[PDB]
């Protein structure tokens, strides 16, 4: 009874908040940026992409090391080696790019998008910036925001780029796999137009939730040093439950 | 004696105590008027009514009839391009340096030339106490350095009204000596508006055209330090020279020891 | 706010920022054909000096030759309460 | 000239710091804490692992519908769908369930102990502690590192356990497969003391250098609230690439 | 007239000015001296160093032969274990209340019985003006309220030296002179040593028993309030009643304007 | 630090938080067997008042007889700085 209203009056207020997000959404994007708005849209591309590539490069070289380290292995017993080429592509083109290249961009960038705007808030660098006035939803959210939305499907090719070249590398390097059968197993099976595309698509929609929900809830938040890692987890938990969440309904839209 | 700020009456709890209950202030245009009084007013919490960051609840604040909290979130960006304010712990833009903490609202609002701007630049650090300090990281600081630099981006523009929050804090005293004549210096060769809130009695009624000390909702004293001195109620009195006579929480729980448990 | 004729370039009742971008550049060209530069700049119709009376009147100079040839009278009795608010000497023509 | 003597000696205030974040290790372990210890130390259970436990099985749940779905479909094409319960097991036992948990642990946990250790640092809450009379070293670190060895094996298991029955609810309840060929597909395949344990052992030291890392870089940061965002990445980054650097020694050890 | 610190002669740059160059101090057992001066030392920087957290580097400092970065650790965290501080905008325990923020040395340092442990948590609050807002999140409090708590915690265990880093910050002036009450009823009562830093010279000359004012490196003048005032160098006269008169970076930059380009 | 016998309790010469727990249990045990409470505590040889000697003196009447039935003597002209210290008024006895 008591716990339990009390769980529920959390819920509540969690909703309600959470829409308000939404009225700060449109508050951002429907209003034409100034002069001085793109020189730090390009530091923001600074701070959070080309601070971003270094991680996502060794990552993908993992992946592909294993993906097709494995499964070969127990596919070579039957007739099939030269479908190895197929089984890397699409499952990280539709399946993984997607959704591994955000999880560890909301690890990185999703935290320092908070804990930048974590700073502004207890030494009250917002606060003055409202009060000498500006105001930081044009200020310092909007080229935060607008560089987050662009930096990911920057990365997330670049990702499964070195992902496919990554299993390239362990399989005509040392388990001697014919060059040929590789490369035109996956011209046969992997259109352009709806697997690389529409692995584009999913990365987009995998920004915006990611990146948006870490602005804000580096924004609204109590200035306490403690709770500032309370929220570090809110963006972390409803990222990755929307990040797994929305791909559930995009590869069903696209294919099924 | 036409005013700026015009306050109506006032409720206000954000701590849910007394705090500012049916109190109605006005700020000539021209004068220098310090909001001190003892720890029982939220600090600033006043200037954030006239910032408009917490909302006045039964209140009613008039800036020249075009109202906070009426008006749009576009014109309050207009109208905080009024004011500058030193805020209480000073807060400096930590990852840029001196030069650009200061250059900060001279940048956000250009509407010169190209080296009219940079002529402005190169103006303000002359004009403060300053200009060979530039680009040092606001790391090196304390807090007799942290107000000065923080008060160099509060008169950054000329403004038609500006706040000081206690700048008096960390100051030596001749280099305090030397503040309360910057303050005024600016005062009477700009024509501006300043509200200063802070305790040292001294040099504050030395500088004031007109005080007001409040208690914990409400004016204990106003007007001019001349009548305002002369005509002392009882609460101050003891404020003037610190008499060990007031209705403060020295202890706050006034129950017994010999009947009290120790948990 | 204007600057006039009769070889003297006066400063009159305002600077404010919206300004002295027309008037210096066209202000300057008066002083181009100011040779030796004997023309006297009245600052005591500046009535708001606020730094940015610091601004163009040099900004000529800048461009000009002479050092202290170009010549200026007087502070409208509030600008002088800047000059040892920086500490300052003797620096423009005191007339 | 001078950026490439910049961008060079960077190593080496880096290794240096490194060689400190060592010797500040052994001078945790190497004392015997104290009463009182355990107390907090349950607390940081309910502050690291408790809350962590929410996440991984929504990530856990994901994985193995995703992997049981598309490789039987290509498989299926020959005579095996009996295989099935074995290719979901042996990836995730011996190879993600490492390395996939720690990046979901790296971000949230990962991060949280910085953030807290970097909350003491912005305020001179560390300062005063000191100066009181305690050493964080014995007080607000090795009850944080004490927790974040013990929970990591905790949760892997965890999530890999609802990482095989979800692939379970993909395949009986939706592709129709036969239950005794499932689970007797597995039962032959998976030993338990060559992939279960170690896929335990290499939860360990997947737990230890994501931990400690996550917190000497809370503690050895300049309290700047621009830069302990710059210090966040370096967790994650010098996580994630060691955890990633340390699965293909120990893949060499085990098995190979 | 036996010391507790004895500093021997010192150099240190930590911001590569001069600072603190060959100097030497002693703090007599059971007086208040007061370490005033103007901006040009660093703040509490000394008292870093007599807590040890900064390198003196060619200094010498000796707490009764036990020298501070020779002992160990542990006999740190036992020297640690002499002294209270409250800091210069005071760190508080954020999250913990103010039940827990006083309370903190004193559970951090229980040596009796479990009932005599709470015993001195009861005691404690009602011996320092408290026990009457033991719950409030230390989110709703000021400068004035800052110090205020800290300063509970600061006395908590009765300590052999006890520093102080400006309490006269944020206070009202009666509480102000309960507070310089509040100082000294303690030292004659229980026979402490104290050290505090500020710059309000009417209520400190008239608390301290030896002041040290510091100007840039070295000593400018020490010993008790009478002489000292008696013996005013003149860099002490100006110091006193802040006469505008003084070696201190008024400007910085002393280069001329008409020949100086504005980038 | 010791109390001693002749029906009257004396706390003599220290309290230093090591200690006042095996004397205020046994000191307490004389005070079940001194009925209605004549006994006289002699502070004045405390000599080292500091809110802990606060603690135990009251802490035997926490569970013990009359309010006001244990006596004591007399502040050692240090612990009354203290009284107003807490704002403090007639609390113990001023024998
Ligand atoms: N979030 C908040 N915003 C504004 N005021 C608050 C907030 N939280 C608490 N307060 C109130 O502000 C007061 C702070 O004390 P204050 O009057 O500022 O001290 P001082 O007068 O010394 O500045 C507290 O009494 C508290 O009730
Ligand atoms: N990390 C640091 N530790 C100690 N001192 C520093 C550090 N960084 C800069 N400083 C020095 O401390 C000084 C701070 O000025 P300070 O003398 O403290 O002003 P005030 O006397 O008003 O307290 C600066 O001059 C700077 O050189
Ligand atoms: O500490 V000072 O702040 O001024 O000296
Ligand atoms: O009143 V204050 O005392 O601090 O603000």
């Amino acid at each position: 009874m008591n716990t339990i209203a009390w769980l529920g009056r959390l819920v509540i207020e969690r909703i309600r908040g959470i829409g308000v997000a939404a009225l700060m959404l449109l508050q951002i994007i429907f209003s034409l940026p100034s002069a001085g708005g793109f020189g730090r849209f390009v530091y923001q591309m600074h701070r959070v992409g080309v601070m971003s590539l270094l991680i996502i490069t060794v990552s993908g070289l993992f992946i592909g090391l294993v993906l097709g380290l494995q499964g070969y292995s127990i596919l070579v017993n039957v007739g099939s080696e030269s479908m190895l080429g197929t089984m890397v592509s699409l499952t990280l083109l539709r399946e993984l790019a997607p959704v591994v290249a955000a999880l560890l961009f909301a690890g990185r960038a999703g935290s320092a998008l908070t804990a930048e705007i974590g700073s502004m808030k207890q030494s009250e660098q917002l606060a003055s910036m409202e009060m000498i006035g500006v105001d930081p939803l044009k200020q310092i959210v909007s080229p935060r925001l607008w560089a987050g939305i662009v930096s990911l499907p920057m990365l997330t090719v670049i990702f499964a780029a070195i992902g496919i070249v990554g299993g390239k590398l362990v399989g005509v390097d040392f388990l001697g796999v014919d060059e040929g059968s590789f490369w035109s197993g996956m011209q046969n099976n992997v259109q352009f137009g709806h697997d690389v595309v529409n692995g584009i698509i999913k990365s987009i929609v995998f920004a915006l939730l990611c990146t948006w929900i870490a602005v804000f809830q580096g924004y609204a938040c109590d200035p306490t040093p403690e709770g500032i890692a309370t929220a570090m987890t809110r963006t972390v938990v409803y990222s990755s439950l929307c990040v797994l969440g929305f791909d559930f309904v995009l590869t069903a839209v696209m294919f099924g | 004696t036409q005013s700026l700020i015009e306050v109506k009456n006032l409720s206000f709890n954000r701590g849910e105590r007394v705090i500012y209950d049916n109190i109605s202030l006005n700020i000539r245009r021209g004068q220098i008027t310090a909001i001190m009084g003892p720890s029982g007013t939220g600090k600033t919490t006043l200037l954030r009514l006239i910032g408009g960051q917490l909302v006045p609840d039964q209140g009613e604040v008039l800036l020249d009839g075009k109202d906070i909290a009426q008006m749009s979130r576009q014109e309050l960006f207009a109208a905080r391009a009024r004011m500058g304010m030193l805020f209480q712990s000073g807060a400096l833009f930590t990852d840029m340096s001196v030069y650009e903490n200061v250059a900060f609202p001279i940048r956000a609002h250009t509407k010169l030339s190209e080296n009219l701007i940079a002529e402005l630049v190169a103006l303000k650090l002359e004009s403060v106490g300053l200009r060979g300090t530039e680009q040092l990281m606001p790391t090196e600081l304390s807090g007799g350095m942290n107000r000065r630099v923080a008060l160099a981006r509060a008169i950054a523009l000329d403004p038609d009204l500006i706040m000081y929050d206690e700048p008096f804090a960390g100051q030596d005293p001749i280099v305090k000596g030397v503040l309360t004549r910057l303050i005024r210096s600016l005062r009477e060769a700009l024509d501006l508006t300043t509200i200063i809130v802070s305790h040292d009695v001294p040099e504050t009624l030395s500088i004031a055209d007109y005080i007001y000390v409040v208690a914990e909702g409400k004016i204990q004293g106003e007007g001019t330090p001349e009548e305002l001195q002369a005509y002392a109620s009882p609460f101050v009195k003891q404020f003037l020279t610190g008499s060990a006579e007031g209705p403060v929480e020295y202890q706050f729980s006034h129950q017994a020891y010999l009947d009290n448990e120790v948990r | 706010v204007v600057q006039y004729l009769n070889q003297e370039l006066v400063v009159s009742g305002k600077i404010d920022f919206e300004n002295a971008e027309q008037q210096y550049q066209a202000g300057l060209a008066i002083i181009k054909k100011q040779t030796s530069f004997p023309l006297i700049v009245d600052l005591k119709q500046l009535e708001h000096g606020n730094t940015l009376a610091l601004a163009v009147l040099v900004q000529w100079l800048r461009q000009t030759p002479q050092k202290s040839g170009l010549h200026f009278k007087n502070v409208p009795e509030k600008m002088l309460k800047i000059i040892q608010a920086c500490h300052l000497q003797e620096d423009l023509h005191l007339v």
